[PDB]
DNA sequence: GCATCCGTGAGTCGAG
DNA sequence: TATAATGGGAGCTGTCACGGATGC
């Protein structure tokens, strides 16, 4: 009990054990049914606690060398009456740990935290609550968006249509992905050079519109 | 100047050490000076006497303790984000039974925090404090059945999670029954089941009303204690099989085991005074040469009985009572914890017995200390006993020590609580403050330890009392349990004596609490002090019998809030208790011995003593407290001066010359001014900007952390992408803020780099950046930098580095980097000032000097309050600290008035008219008369009836002056107020709560995960909450739309607000706001929850809200 | 009034200083009651050097003079010196009006 | 599942005790695959049912489901929705609202009573998307981006 | 169209079954080194949806010009992420069980 | 702590 | 009540 | 018809 | 994979104010 499993659960468990301990048994031996059976008892039930505890999953080797790293720093916190520090529990891991080693260990073996973790005295508080969302984009960065779109349709209007059409399809303004000199080109029906070429001269004039109105400026951060 | 004193009341013994009950509590708990033969069973000691020996065969048994010294001291400890705590070794010896084998060692148990000089500790780095808790007594009640009027509940209560309560009440049938673990069974069988026989209850219990009838069952006795245990066994266990060997363990460990069932001390000595009996053990019972043994329970019922025939000498109990209701202190708290954690540790000790080599086993081997550290961790750093430091001033902190919780642990629940409870029981007199407590849900359940109050061994609350013999007032003094109070009559302090002897033929007294007019022959005691019946911010409050009790309260728990000043003074009118309150808070630094000052230093104070010896004295300067006030010691000495003991060295915070400072005393004027004080608000002159009164430092910590990433390092560094030189100016080269650099909202205290997540390039950047022609580079700017609103100047920076000498961080963390920023606060608008009555007042306006009412000499006031303040309040205290204050102005002297005991009217009469000389004789002198303003202003005081008519100017004048009243000029016109208005100088403090605290304002901001609403609070830069109330607000106001914004377009409609925003900036009106993704939330909960949630139209026909994402 | 004040081995006014008992807030406090009177017209700031050291209680007086610049009160205290006490001060006083925060 | 400030990984109950479900659940087609016997299989089946119970209602029958060394009760969806911190009460019928602030009152005698005096920078915080384009307006900022950047910063006030 | 109205009702198991995008056959929530959901766990991606907006999991279609292909190789369809919000799974039992709600 | 703001 | 209870009953049946 | 048991409620913003 | 080992622990206590369901 108290290793992160329920009761019940260990006794399930151990009920497999003791499936395959049936399995397994060889009467001729002469040896009561308790013997062999514990061992593969104790054998699925301490599976199990490696298997399940751990909220994010961990290998079953793993979490005996997590286990291990334990009992090492506990003797040692015993012996120097005091928490060992990474190189005392590297040295006491004998060779092939150093603390760099050691402390990516215990990284790794980090637990996650419940976001409904009460922060106050009362019902009000939950963790969850001052966690901010990264993911969906602000109404500030959506608008400035928007508004790059707008300015790019705008630069990209001062050119022809051909060579803002190339810039488009080569940028990947229209499908969202990159086209290649040969596709642009079979496209428009000119030269993979010739398409560069005048990639180049929108590009350029781009430049020029860029240094006289200077509205782009501002998007590039 | 002068400090003149009042009073006639001479106090036979001072306070108390004001920290004794936190002290004196933990070190009778730890025994760390008492050597390990000399300890007394109590505290840890006792914690392991009980676990101690353990069986099952190997046996593991305790010899002593010792605790050592601590790794690092009390400031390293703050600094270095550690716990103050000492190592905790025991010395143990494994048993073999058989092989005889004796294995003797000394295993180390972890580590126990240490209690500091002024009574406090120091967990993980923070500054904490333990509240003691209130609770009932164990013992044996006796209280009125609410159902049955004629009968009675018999309870018998243990520690807490000591074991469980028991009841013994007489049924309407007649039989007595017994209530267990929410079980009812008939008394008789456990009566059988101790070994009784029907002769013995016959004769003890026959005398009675043939209740003992009821207790007569034939088929009991019919079965020998063997099968009655069996059957009680089989009628507390259900399912449970009955065996002989399990009930008597089960049983037994239910009455007769100590280490499971266990009265406290108090309750021992308590049942037995209630019951007339003596106890052996701690338990109700025994198991004595292979049976059980009864101590208790015949007593009980014997008693119950006798209660309910009505027989003389036999009451019910006042559960109020504080006779009957103790206090568990520190020790108590903490002791408890370590037996649990000692309990567990046998636990897991047995379970290493059963199984491993039995051959080779060492204590070592055998010990996990584990669940004991767990245990005293959980203890110091997640209790709601153990709370954040109060370190706002002083006296918050000294106050914080006293208080008394009924709540936390084992303690009550609010919303279950009462008012009976709550209520100030008769008992509370000099032990527990009547007054000071919140106004709020806690009130009644949190107070305050009154001022000469003790708790005793036993936890009970002691009041000191002098005796009283023949007349004669001796200076003996004995402190009593409520009790033993109830006991005697009790004389009140203020009585008159002439020598020790009562001078007068009707003296009034206390008998149970209730007031009694008797004789000098009558008393047995008298009252030592009127300042015993208060706390200690009760007492701070001058010309407290002319306060309404609740404006008493209001003050007194707003001195608490006083924030320090650079200027801070004492105040004019005190109560003498002032300097007592910063010594015993060990804010001032004193003197050993007597002696001569070496050096005196901004940093630091040499002394060298009779001892010829050497004592340097360092000051804490400038240090962050936990409410961000800053706490510093100034030297209040010079070179050479020759100093006693206990004479002053440094200023603490919050004191002036070793007086309690919590503001400053202002020449105030009580006039309404054009609605600027209307409701409360206060105004006050713009010289107390000028001169720095009401002007404070605060400290706030801003902390970063660079750690190791699968997307590479996070560093510190100056080198932050797109920034320029104007924004890296004040950046040294490792990219922490210089000290001594202002820093305002928006500017960077440190640099940090993180490698920036995987990126996709949306194509409007790709084709930007070939615009451009520049990089994306792979890190971003993740910068500490100042929240909105903060600020002020740098003063200090630490840096902690992974590889670098007695650092190491948490795993994964590089480095650490901390700024400390400390901004000098003058008063503003919206800061909240307070007296010590109970008046209390937000700045509204700052005037200019010329614009303030003012004095004919040309004086103008500092604060003008509101009269209306005043009547309804009914708090008058105020306005005598102003008399005598105007008094203690112009004679430059200032007072002590003792509350209840003090300067009455006369006095200050006397002294407003000496003032008065001073304020009039030189203005004669000066060669000036009487003015025309003076003289409209005595011709309508004259027609007041305040100035007797015919009398000379000046006459009128002094008469004005003597009711406190004076002659006041209008600033903006120069005519003169048409009344006299009363003038004076007030004692009054800034409270902690600050605008520039509390003012915040968003238009957008981060929102939450699930939810997508806006975060709360003003350090997440979040938006404020409309609720349902608001909801209900908008809707009876009607407007459709407003409420439909807040509820769509202002928060969670995502498309509905980027839509509103762009809208904005681009000058469009908002658009049609859509469904809030809160619903959408709603419904996908309900899906989960198998319950099928549809947005139809009007024809029955789905509506899809999620747009198509959500179907296959 | 004095409008600055600049003390060598001080970064900032919340900072104590070796050897002086005054710590720079005070000393800061102290410097505001300075009454610095200028005999010239035309003359609209004046830096104030002052310069002291050992046992002593460095007072108004101590100040530099100053052509066309008078103290008028002398006697203002200003901070207490030990031994090896030592302040190096430059303050600057200017002509204002009014009540201009700092 | 979301990884916070520190490092370190934050999450919800419902996982947990969607983990329970899924764990007893396959160990109930496992023991069933391996024909166990009854006794077994029903103690496996009870397990199931409290799982399904405490992921729905926790705490609804019997004793509550708790996280390990904790006396916290786990939040299943019943917990979710009702409540005076539930769905409904809390995100429904009240939200935390945009272009909102809060600050101490004192009184204004020269107010009109249509009027109420506000704080320079409240306002400026509040109403600052009209600001932004009002300063596109004028001349004091080529665009929008520009005049926020020049907002954000204090000492670039004007 | 306008919503007028609001249906709760009881959802059968084929109902259930309709709305997840698959079954959730593992215990698993994310891997303890690459920090990326797990096969047929609690969060996995071919079932809830891509974590990146138009890309799958392996990387092989990164772009909105694949929508509502599911990749070969990763099993992941690519959209808006946001789906992650809104799509439903769903767990077999191997013996049926009583919804509390009804039975208390 | 609560009422009209003692503590 | 108690499935624990209920399950060491079941086993203290065989 | 009348005692008794089990589950569900018990103020708002603010900071935490 | 084999000496034999065969039924678990912690409860946790000063709220009413009840509502409808269940019980002699
Ligand atoms: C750890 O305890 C927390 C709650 C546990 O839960 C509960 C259920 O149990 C208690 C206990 C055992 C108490 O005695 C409380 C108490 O006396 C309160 C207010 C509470 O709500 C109390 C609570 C609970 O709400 N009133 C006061 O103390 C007043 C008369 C003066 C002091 C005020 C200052 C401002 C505080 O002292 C402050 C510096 C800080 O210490 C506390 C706010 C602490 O917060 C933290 C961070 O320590 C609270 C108490
Ligand atoms: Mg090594
Ligand atoms: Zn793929």
């Amino acid at each position: 009990t108290g290793r992160g499993l329920s009761f019940l659960d260990l006794i399930q468990e151990g009920n497999q054990g003791l499936i395959r301990a049936v399995e397994k048994f060889e009467y001729k031996r002469r040896f009561k049914f308790s013997t062999y059976a514990t061992w593969w008892i104790r054998q699925a039930i301490n599976r199990a606690i490696a298997d399940q505890a751990r909220t994010i999953r961990i290998p079953v080797h793993m979490v005996e060398t997590i286990n291990k790293l334990s009992r090492t720093a506990r003797q040692l916190q015993q012996e120097l009456g005091r928490e060992p520090t990474y190189e005392e529990i590297a040295e006491a891991m004998g060779p092939g740990w150093d603390a760099k080693r050691v402390e990516e260990t215990l990284k790794i073996a980090q637990e996650p935290v419940s976001l409904e973790t009460p922060i106050g005295d009362e019902k009000d508080s939950f963790y969850g609550d001052f966690i901010p969302d990264e993911h969906l984009p602000s109404p500030v960065d959506a608008a400035t968006q928007s508004l790059l779109s707008e300015e790019l349709e705008k630069a990209l209007s001062k050119l022809s249509e051909r060579e803002a059409m190339v810039l488009k399809l080569r940028k990947g303004l229209i499908d969202g992905r990159e086209h290649t000199l040969e596709e642009v080109g079979a496209f428009f029906g000119v030269t993979r050079e010739r398409i560069r070429q005048i990639e180049n001269k929108a590009l350029r004039k781009l430049k020029y519109h860029e240094s006289r109105t200077r509205k782009l400026r501002d998007f590039l951060d | 100047m002068e400090i003149k004193r009042f009073g006639r009341i001479r106090e036979v013994i001072p306070l108390p050490p004001l920290t004794e009950i936190q002290v004196e509590s933990y070190r009778r708990a730890l025994q760390a000076d008492v050597p390990p033969e000399k300890r007394e069973n109590v505290g840890i000691q006792a914690a392991f006497r009980e676990t101690f020996p353990i069986e099952e065969g190997l046996v593991l048994d305790f010899l002593e303790y010792r605790l050592g010294e601590p790794p690092f001291p009390q400031d390293e400890c703050r600094e270095k984000d550690l716990t103050y705590q000492a190592p905790l070794y025991a010395r143990l010896q494994l048993i073999h039974k058989d092989t005889g084998l004796i294995k003797e060692d000394e295993v180390f148990l972890g580590h126990i925090p240490l209690m500091t000089e002024d009574g406090s500790f120091i967990i993980n780095g923070a500054d904490r404090v333990i509240v003691s808790q209130i609770h009932r007594s164990p013992g044996v009640y006796f209280t009125p059945d609410p159902a049955r009027p004629g009968r009675y509940i018999a309870s018998i209560i243990p520690l807490p999670k000591r074991g469980p309560w028991i009841d013994l009440e007489v049924e309407p049938n007649g039989v007595v029954s017994m209530k267990v673990n929410k079980r009812k069974f008939p008394l008789v069988l456990l009566l059988r089941v101790l070994g009784y026989d029907q002769e013995t209850l016959a004769r003890e219990l026959g005398a009675y009303g043939e209740l003992v009838q009821g207790l007569m069952d034939e088929s009991v006795f019919a079965m020998r204690p063997e099968e009655a245990l069996i059957r009680l066994f089989t009628l507390l266990r259900p399912g449970d099989p009955p065996k002989r060997d399990k009930a008597v363990a089960y049983v037994y460990g239910l009455i007769a085991d100590p280490r499971r069932y266990d009265l406290g001390e108090a309750g021992r000595y308590k049942a037995e005074e209630k019951l007339g009996i003596r106890l052996s053990g701690r338990t109700l019972a025994r198991f004595e040469d292979g049976e059980f043994k009864d101590e208790v329970f015949l007593p009980t019922l014997r008693y119950l009985f006798a209660l309910t025939a009505g027989v003389p000498g036999h009451e019910v109990d006042d559960i109020d009572h504080l006779g009957n209701r103790r206090i568990r202190t520190v020790g108590e708290l903490m002791t408890d914890q370590f037996r649990v954690g000692l309990a567990r540790l046998a636990r897991g000790v047995r379970e290493r017995m059963l199984m491993g080599s039995e051959d080779s086993l060492t204590p070592a081997k055998l010990v996990n200390s584990r669940p004991l550290e767990a245990a005293i961790r959980e203890f110091f750093s997640r209790s709601q006993l153990s709370q954040f430091k109060d370190e706002t001033n002083p006296l918050s902190s000294l106050r914080h020590k006293r208080r008394i919780s009924a709540l936390g642990p084992g303690g009550l629940t609010r919303e279950r609580a009462g008012f009976d409870v709550r209520d100030v029981h008769r008992t509370h007199y000099g032990r527990i403050c009547p007054v000071e407590t919140p106004e709020g849900a806690n009130i009644g359940l949190i107070t305050s330890l009154a001022a000469y109050a003790r708790v005793d061994e036993l936890g009970f609350i002691r009041t000191p009392y002098r005796r009283v013999v023949g007349g004669v007032v001796t200076d003996e003094v004995v402190y009593m349990t409520a009790t033993e109070e109830d006991r005697y009559t009790i004389a009140q302090a203020n009585t008159p004596l002439e020598g020790n002897r009562i001078a007068a033929e009707r003296v009034v007294a206390r008998r149970k609490g209730e007031p009694v007019i008797v004789s000098p022959e009558e008393v047995e005691f008298m009252d030592v002090s009127p300042k015993q019946v208060f706390s200690v911010n009760t007492n701070l409050i001058p010309f407290l019998e002319h306060d309404d009790a609740n404006r008493a309260l209001m003050g007194s728990n707003m001195q608490t809030q006083a924030v320090p000043l650079i200027r801070a003074q004492a105040p004019v009118v005190m109560t003498g208790l002032e300097e007592r309150v910063v010594r015993d808070s060990l804010a001032a630094l004193y003197a050993e011995e007597d002696g001569e000052v070496a050096k005196v230093d901004g940093n630091r104070i040499v002394v060298r003593y009779e001892d010829g010896r050497l004592v340097e004295y360092p000051l804490r300067r400038f240090y962050r407290s936990n409410q961000g006030t800053a706490l510093d010691q100034r030297p209040r000495v010079v070179v050479g001066q020759r100093v006693r003991k206990g004479d002053l060295l440094a200023d603490g915070p919050a004191s002036e010359n070793g007086f309690l400072a919590l503001g400053q005393n202002v020449l105030v004027a009580i006039m309404p001014f054009d609605g600027y004080n209307f409701e409360d608000a206060i105004v006050i002159s713009e010289e107390l900007l000028k001169r720095d009164f009401y002007t404070s430092i605060h400290i706030e910590r801003y902390e970063i952390e660079a750690r190791d990433t699968k997307l590479g390092p996070e560093r510190i560094t100056r080198d932050i992408p797109h920034l320029s030189e104007a924004a890296l100016r004040d950046l040294d080269e490792e990219g922490v803020v210089r000290i001594g650099a202002e820093v305002k909202p928006g500017d960077i205290l440190v640099g940090r780099t993180s490698f920036k997540g995987e990126s996709e390039p949306t194509p409007e950047e790709r084709l930007l950046r070939s615009i451009f022609g520049e990089k994306a580079r792979d890190v971003k700017d993740t910068s500490l930098r100042v929240p909105p609103g903060e600020g002020g100047i740098v003063v200090r920076t630490v840096r902690l580095r992974r590889g670098d000498p007695g650092v190491e961080l948490k795993p994964g963390v590089r480095e650490v980097v901390r700024v400390y920023v400390a901004q000098k606060r003058k008063l503003q608008v919206g800061d909240k000032l307070a007296n010590r009555h109970g008046n209390k007042g937000v700045v509204a306006k700052i005037l200019p000097v010329e614009d303030m009412p003012h004095l004919p000499d040309g004086t103008p006031v500092d604060v003008i309050l509101n009269p209306l303040g005043v009547p309804s309040r009914m708090n008058l205290g105020q306005i005598l600290e102003t008399h005598l204050g105007l008094a203690g102005y112009f004679l430059g002297q200032r007072y002590i008035s003792p509350i209840f005991d003090g300067a009455k009217e006369p006095e200050i009469k006397e002294l407003l008219a000496q003032a008065f000389e001073v304020y009039f004789g030189k203005r004669k002198g000066e060669g000036f008369g009487v003015d025309k303003r003076e003289v409209e202003v005595l011709r309508r005081a004259e027609k007041l009836g305040l100035v007797t008519p015919g009398k000379t100017p000046e006459e009128q004048l002094k008469e004005l002056f003597l009711q406190g009243k004076v002659v006041l000029y209008d600033g903006r016109t120069g005519e003169p107020i048409e009344g006299p208005i009363v003038v004076g100088q007030m004692f009054i403090m800034k409270l902690y709560h600050m605008v520039e605290d509390k003012m915040h304002a968003r238009s957008t901001g981060p929102y939450s995960l699930i939810t997508q609403q806006p975060l709360g609070g003003k350090a997440q830069f979040g938006g404020q909450r409309f609720g349902e109330m608001e909801v209900w607000a908008l809707e009876a106001y009607g407007a459709a739309h407003t409420l439909q914004e807040m509820l769509t377009l202002k928060s969670d409609d995502i498309e509905g607000r980027n839509a509103a925003y762009e809208a904005i900036i681009k000058g469009e009106d908002v658009p049609e706001p859509s469904v809030p993704e809160s619903f959408r939330v709603l419904v996908k909960e309900l899906q989960a929850l198998a319950l099928d949630v549809q947005t139809l139209d009007e024809k029955d026909n789905p509506v899809d809200i999620f747009e198509g994402l959500a179907s296959k | 009034a004095v409008t600055s004040v600049y003390i060598e081995d001080v970064l900032h006014e919340f900072s104590t200083i070796p050897g002086v008992k005054e710590d720079v807030v005070e000393i800061i406090l102290n410097l505001k009651e300075l009454v610095v009177r200028f005999l010239n017209p035309s003359l609209q700031t004046v830096t104030l050097l002052l310069k002291a050291e050992g046992p002593k209680e460095v007072k108004a007086r101590d100040f530099l003079p100053v052509a066309d610049v008078e103290i008028m009160n002398p006697d203002l205290h200003i901070a207490t010196l030990e031994e090896g006490g030592r302040l190096n001060m430059e303050v600057r006083v200017d002509r204002g009006v009014g009540y201009v925060p700092a | 599942m979301v990884q916070v400030d520190g490092g370190r990984f934050a999450t919800s109950d419902l996982n947990d005790l969607y983990r329970r479900l899924i764990n007893r659940n396959n160990r109930l087609k496992k023991l069933l695959a391996q024909g166990a016997p009854e006794i077994i299989i029903r103690n496996e089946k009870r397990m199931l049912q409290e799982a399904v119970d405490a992921l729905l209602d926790n705490g609804r029958r019997g004793a509550p489901v708790t996280n390990p060394g904790s006396d916290r009760p786990l939040r299943s969806l019943t917990d979710i929705l009702s409540g005076k911190q539930g769905r409904f009460r809390q995100n429904l019928l009240g939200k935390r609202v945009d272009y909102s602030g809060r600050s101490v009152i004192v009184v204004g005698p020269q107010l009109k009573l249509h009027q109420c005096g506000l704080p320079k920078r409240m306002a400026l915080e509040l109403f600052k998307p009209f600001l932004l384009k009002k300063m596109e307006e004028k001349g004091i900022a080529p665009n929008v981006k520009a005049a926020r950047r020049m907002l954000e910063r204090q000492r670039d006030i004007k | 169209k306008e919503v007028r109205k609001v249906r709760i009702a009881l959802a059968s198991p084929e109902k259930i079954r309709s709305w997840s995008y698959g079954e959730v056959e593992k215990p698993e929530t994310i891997n303890y080194r690459t920090l990326k959901p797990e096969r047929d766990g609690l969060f996995d991606e071919r079932i809830f949806g891509p974590i990146k907006d138009y890309e799958c999991a392996c990387g092989k279609y990164k772009r909105q010009r694949f929508e509502g292909k599911v990749c070969e190789r990763c099993g992941v369809e690519v959209t808006k992420s946001i789906v992650r919000r809104y799509r439903m799974g769903h767990i077999e039992l191997a013996t049926p069980a009583a919804h509390i709600w009804f039975v208390k | 702590a609560x009422x009209x703001x003692x503590g | 009540s108690d499935p624990v209870r209920q399950y060491l009953h079941e086993i203290g049946q065989v």
